[PDB]
């Protein structure tokens, strides 16, 4: 009748914790080679037949806003960027005075140049005679000084040129947990991403999450189920970003109608800088198309979900960014190696009450970037030959709400971003790390003599 | 039936006691960025030998299950035999006993195999 | 006679069963370029504890040899007692049984010490 | 009385045989400059599993103490029962037997559990 303790080894007992996650990225991506593209070099090949065990009767609480996988992925991509830029050519002797001029074209005065044809000195292979070579830089890359210009990053940090061998192509990366840990996955169709989850399953490795670094518009993401999803840490708080996840992807097409040439000027011995030669064809600016009908149905489907949290009979007005850096006021992204910054004033210019072509957006191109708000490392994106065309999916948004309302029933939303961790939170909301404690004692009528 | 690793997580302790050999099997599993997994599998084997050391100094050694000569104190959540194995999950049980786990561990490593084995040394010489 | 490490590899299984304590003895053996051997002896001890864990969760624990209550299924290459120990090498045998090793492992870790020890738990209380 | 870790180092072997469970308990204990302790505690667990492997392949397994069917060779410092446990320390004894430790180890791992367990396999089939 008197019970006795008995040690059980191998009980389904886990507790929330944080550990060191490793990678996984299939086996066909390793065949992409090209001198180690992005990260996949010594990454473990993904298991051909992954197993996902649905834990019946199990209800586990998730928290996408207090999840450590986001911070780990962020620091991992940062260290990746540094390790990818450590052995590349450093452009230390490139801050020389630039005697720039307009590009060869024919007016008007509203074209504001944008492209500057700079002539300057350069150190050759030998440490004696210099080199009077010219390049073609964007206005966002240069800045005049008292026409003589200079690189915009002179009195900020150093600069290193990205090697032409590697690529900035986001490839699916599976994050896996070591022995003794497990990743819980919420498999409900309406998980707005916080609190208890009815249908929880366990996995060793997550699905292929492509590290697409972008702002305002979530590109190449996971589609939502049924209705579009709206996630926020504090809806009443207008300082917390609002991650929107789409159900139907919005087809976007971005092009660079300036098929360019790569001049291989030689800053020897060894090093070589890739300048931009003359432009073959017409002087055109990069642009992005968004299908008017798709954008209408997507916006009309989102505002119907927005009315479920800010009152049924309210007015939702869309306005573009309030201001700041170029990475926040414009849709910043990467395509073909070039870094576009597109005008998103034609997408967020609407006013919804309670009840056939394409929208083109002006896109600028910058070569000298300082992403992740990093000071000390400026990367020069080498020019890319040929017309660059890319087709992507708009699968979500990062919105911000205006404050100090009180009066009035309308609510105004503007594109935001900045913190790149939000880009990872849009994919890690359905995963969390737990540690296994298989040692459990329990009483029963068992002993020895 | 084989629910798999952590299969019987939502089942009762009596039902989850049948899946002991499943969570025990997948518990060990056999330039920078490569040391990321090294330091992790080192902490993995240190966690394994830590649990094996606790399992050894107690009156078990043989894994999975083992009995002990310790009376269950009613203050440690006075529940019944049929209310534990047929009405409570292991997570729910560990949530209540989290206060007394270290106390029981102390009553298991010190009071038992330190007094029991010395008793056997006194019983084996004659 | 002591043929040494891997001595009776070409000998019959019955003859090679005498050299068990030889391959088991040399199985554990007690700035860059120095981590080359570190990560190797770490995988060496992980492979050792992996085999020791499988040898422990089964009805063995005591190494070298142990018996089990599992009927030999004829589908696993139906051979005779004298046709295995006196007419086949361990490499040739493992080449045939490679399909069913994981199945037997499942019938050893789960069907035995999970039902046998619980049976003893019922037999040791009276 | 509990002298602590390495307490009975200067006491006789018979007296120091009472403190076996003390030196065995504290034998495992649960950017550069941080790998200094990592490689050390890895060699610590490799030294522990090394001694556990020797203690397992012999006729012991159960730690602390175990008896064996090996005749004490008079050439290994022919001393008396009362002249060893009541007149010699473990350091002084190991200083004399250092020549024959490896020989005895060979007579323990090979001659015993390789011939004894096979004998039991012959005794357990009938
Ligand atoms: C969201 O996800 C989508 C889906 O993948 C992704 O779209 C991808 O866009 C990128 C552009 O940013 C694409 O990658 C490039 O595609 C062009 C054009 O592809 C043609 O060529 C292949 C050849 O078989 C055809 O099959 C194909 O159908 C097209 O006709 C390629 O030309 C590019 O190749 C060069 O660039 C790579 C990176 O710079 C190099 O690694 C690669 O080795 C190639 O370099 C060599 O060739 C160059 C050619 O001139 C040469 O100049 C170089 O010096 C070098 O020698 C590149 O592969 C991709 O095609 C799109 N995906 C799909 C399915 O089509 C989005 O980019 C993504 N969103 C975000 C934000 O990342
Ligand atoms: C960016 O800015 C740089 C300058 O900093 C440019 O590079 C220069 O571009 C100009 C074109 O505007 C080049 O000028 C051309 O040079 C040619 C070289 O010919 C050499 O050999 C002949 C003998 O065969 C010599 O007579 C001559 O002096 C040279 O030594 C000339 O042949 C060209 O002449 C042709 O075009 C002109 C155009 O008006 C006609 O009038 C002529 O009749 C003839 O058809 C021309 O003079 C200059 O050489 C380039 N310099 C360097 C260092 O490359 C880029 O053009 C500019 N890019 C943009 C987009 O603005
Ligand atoms: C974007 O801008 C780039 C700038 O580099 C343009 O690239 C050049 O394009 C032209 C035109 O297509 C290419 O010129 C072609 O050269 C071919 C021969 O090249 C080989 O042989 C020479 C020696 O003779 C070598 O030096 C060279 O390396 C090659 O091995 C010709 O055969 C071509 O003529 C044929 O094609 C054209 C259409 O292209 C037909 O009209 C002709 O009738 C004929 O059938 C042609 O003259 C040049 O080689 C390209 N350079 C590079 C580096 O690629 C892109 O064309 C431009 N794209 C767009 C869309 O604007
Ligand atoms: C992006 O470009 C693709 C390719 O041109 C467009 O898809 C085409 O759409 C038209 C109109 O429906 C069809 O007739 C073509 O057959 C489609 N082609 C392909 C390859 O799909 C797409 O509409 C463009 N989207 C935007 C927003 O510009
Ligand atoms: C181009 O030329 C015009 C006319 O001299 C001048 O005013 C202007 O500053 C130049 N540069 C740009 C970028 O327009
Ligand atoms: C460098 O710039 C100077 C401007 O003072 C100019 O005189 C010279 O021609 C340029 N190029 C070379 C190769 O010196
Ligand atoms: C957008 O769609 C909504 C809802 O169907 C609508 O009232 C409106 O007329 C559409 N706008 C355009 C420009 O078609
Ligand atoms: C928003 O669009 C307006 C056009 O009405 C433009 O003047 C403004 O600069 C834009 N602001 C941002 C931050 O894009
Ligand atoms: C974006 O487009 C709007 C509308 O054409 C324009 O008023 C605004 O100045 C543009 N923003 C930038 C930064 O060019
Ligand atoms: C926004 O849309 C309204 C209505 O079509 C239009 O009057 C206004 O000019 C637009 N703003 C911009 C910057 O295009
Ligand atoms: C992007 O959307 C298009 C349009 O339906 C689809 O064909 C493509 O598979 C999508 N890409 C994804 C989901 O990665
Ligand atoms: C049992 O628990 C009670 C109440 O907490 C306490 O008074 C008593 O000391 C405990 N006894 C043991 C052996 O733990
Ligand atoms: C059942 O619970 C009661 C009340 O706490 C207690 O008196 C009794 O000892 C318990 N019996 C068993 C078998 O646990
Ligand atoms: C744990 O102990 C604390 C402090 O005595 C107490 O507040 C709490 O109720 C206890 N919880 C459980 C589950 O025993
Ligand atoms: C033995 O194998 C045969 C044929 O493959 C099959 O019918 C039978 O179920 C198997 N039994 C066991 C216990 O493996
Ligand atoms: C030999 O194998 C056959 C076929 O499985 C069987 O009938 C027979 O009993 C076996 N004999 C011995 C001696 O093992
Ligand atoms: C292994 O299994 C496969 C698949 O059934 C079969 O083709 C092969 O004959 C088997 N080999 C042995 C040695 O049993
Ligand atoms: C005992 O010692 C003697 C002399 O040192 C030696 O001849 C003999 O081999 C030893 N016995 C064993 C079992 O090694
Ligand atoms: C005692 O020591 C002597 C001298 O070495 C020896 O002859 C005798 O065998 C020893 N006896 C015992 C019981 O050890
Ligand atoms: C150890 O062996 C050597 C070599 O035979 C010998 O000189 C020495 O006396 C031996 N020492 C002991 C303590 O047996």
């Amino acid at each position: 009748e008197n019970l006795w303790v008995t040690v059980y080894y191998g009980v389904p007992v886990w507790k929330d914790a944080e550990t060191t996650l490793f990678c996984a990225s299939d086996a066909k991506a390793y065949e992409t080679e090209k001198h180690n593209v992005w990260a996949t070099c010594a990454c473990v090949p993904t298991d051909p037949n992954p197993q996902e065990i649905h834990l019946e009767n199990v209800t586990e609480e998730f928290n996408m806003w207090k999840n450590n996988m986001v911070e780990q992925m962020h620091t991992d991509i940062i260290s990746l960027w540094d390790q990818s830029l450590k052995p590349c050519v450093k452009l230390t002797p490139l801050c020389v005075t630039l005697q720039c001029t307009n590009v060869t074209n024919n007016i008007t005065d509203d074209m504001r140049g944008e492209l500057k044809n700079c002539s300057f000195n350069m150190t050759t292979e030998l440490r004696d005679k210099k080199q009077k070579v010219y390049s073609l830089f964007y206005r966002l890359d240069v800045v005049q000084i008292n026409k003589e210009y200079r690189l915009i990053n002179c009195n900020t940090s150093a600069i290193t040129q990205a090697c032409p061998k590697v690529s900035f192509e986001p490839i699916p990366i599976h994050y896996c947990a070591p022995a003794g840990f497990a990743i819980l996955k919420c498999k409900d169709k309406k998980f707005n991403g916080t609190g208890p989850c009815p249908s929880v399953s366990t996995v060793q490795c997550t699905h292929g999450i492509k590290p697409v670094v972008s702002t305002q518009l979530l590109l190449n993401g996971s589609l939502a189920e049924e209705e579009v999803m709206i996630r926020s840490e504090n809806i009443t708080n207008n300082a917390k970003n609002i991650l929107v996840q789409f159900n139907t992807p919005v087809q976007i097409n971005c092009t660079r109608p300036n098929n360019n040439t790569r001049k291989s000027i030689r800053i020897g011995p060894g090093q070589a800088f890739y300048a931009t030669g003359d432009i073959i064809g017409d002087i055109r600016q990069a642009h992005c198309n968004v299908s008017k009908a798709t954008w209408n149905e997507t916006l009309g489907k989102v505002v119907k979900q927005l009315r479920k949290h800010f009152g049924n009979n309210t007015i939702i007005r869309f306005a573009n960014s309030s201001g700041g850096d170029l990475e926040v006021t414009t849709h910043s992204f990467n395509c073909g190696g070039e870094f576009f910054y597109c005008n998103t004033s034609g997408l967020f210019n609407s006013t919804w009450i309670s009840n056939n072509d394409s929208i083109t957006l002006p896109c600028r191109i910058k070569q000298i970037i300082n992403m992740w708000q990093r000071i000390g490392q400026a990367m020069y994106a080498p020019p890319i030959q040929g017309v660059i065309r890319c087709v992507s999916n708009i699968t979500g948004l990062i919105l911000t709400r205006d404050g100090g309302a009180n009066n009035t029933s309308t609510e105004t939303f503007r594109p935001g971003g900045g913190d790149m961790r939000d880009n990872w939170r849009s994919e890690l909301y359905k995963y969390k790390v737990v540690k296994i404690e298989p040692l459990g004692v329990a009483p029963t009528r068992c002993k020895r003599r | 039936v084989f629910l798999g690793f952590l299969g019987a997580a939502g089942s009762t302790m009596g039902a989850a006691s049948m899946t002991l050999t499943v969570q025990a099997r997948n518990l060990l599993s056999g330039t920078v960025w490569g040391i990321k997994q090294l330091q992790a599998r080192v902490l993995a084997v240190e966690r394994y030998l830590r649990d094996q050391q606790l399992l050894g100094i107690w009156g078990c050694s043989g894994k999975l299950i083992c009995c002990t000569n310790v009376p269950w104190n009613s203050s440690w959540s006075n529940r019944n035999l049929s209310e534990i194995w047929d009405n409570m999950t292991w997570l729910q049980w560990d949530k209540e006993i989290s206060n007394y786990t270290q106390i029981i561990y102390g009553l298991l490593e010190e009071s038992q195999n330190q007094q029991e084995k010395n008793e056997q040394d006194l019983l084996a010489l004659d």
